[PDB]
Order: C-alpha cells, then sequence, then structure tokens
C-alpha cells in the first residue's frame, strides 16, 4: 500500500475512529453539568 | 434567556419606593408636630412653660 492513499485513510478513517473512541461516561458527566448549573446560580436563585 | 436582566429592571423599580415611603415619614412628622401643638394649648397659660 503506498503513502498517500494511506494519507487519505489517515483523515477520513483513522482520525474519525479515535475521536469516537473517547468514552463520554455520560453518568460521571451529567454529575458534572448538574454540580455546573448550581454553581452558576448559587447565591442566586432559579429562572431562568 | 437572561437571568440577570429580569433582576436589572426589578433593582430600579424597588428603587423607586424610596420617594412614596420618605413622603410618608414626613405626612407622619407633620401629624405629629401638629399633635404636641394641639395638646400645648391647654398649657398655654404658662408662656415659658408651653
Amino acid at each position: 500500500l503506498s503513502g498517500g492513499a494511506s494519507i487519505n485513510r489517515i483523515f477520513h478513517e483513522r482520525f474519525p475512529f479515535e475521536i469516537v473512541k473517547m468514552e463520554f461516561n455520560e453518568k460521571e458527566l451529567r454529575r458534572e453539568i448538574s454540580y455546573a448549573i448550581k454553581n452558576i446560580h448559587g447565591i442566586r436563585t432559579g429562572l431562568f | 434567556t437572561p437571568d440577570m436582566a429580569f433582576e436589572a429592571i426589578v433593582k430600579k423599580q424597588i428603587v423607586k419606593l424610596k420617594g412614596p415611603s420618605l413622603k410618608s415619614v414626613d405626612l407622619v412628622i407633620q401629624e405629629l408636630i401638629n399633635t404636641v401643638k394641639k395638646c400645648t394649648k391647654k398649657l398655654a397659660n404658662f408662656p415659658r412653660l408651653c
């Protein structure tokens, strides 16, 4: 396999996949968010 | 929607209660000073005391 053809694979196959691979761990992420919204508000109240 | 914009407008409105509120104190001071002057007509016979 040639070098340049591989580069296309790097750009359009590897890079996307490397990105997809980094897990969100969303349950722990959602916690981060909820903590985040309480902290911006905090000492102020509610809406919006 | 800006949480702080709500607060901003309200704080403007609340400040506007200083006028009618101070005025109220004066209207009370007026009635109070009138009353002490009303009562002291019963003590008018003594000029220096009244």
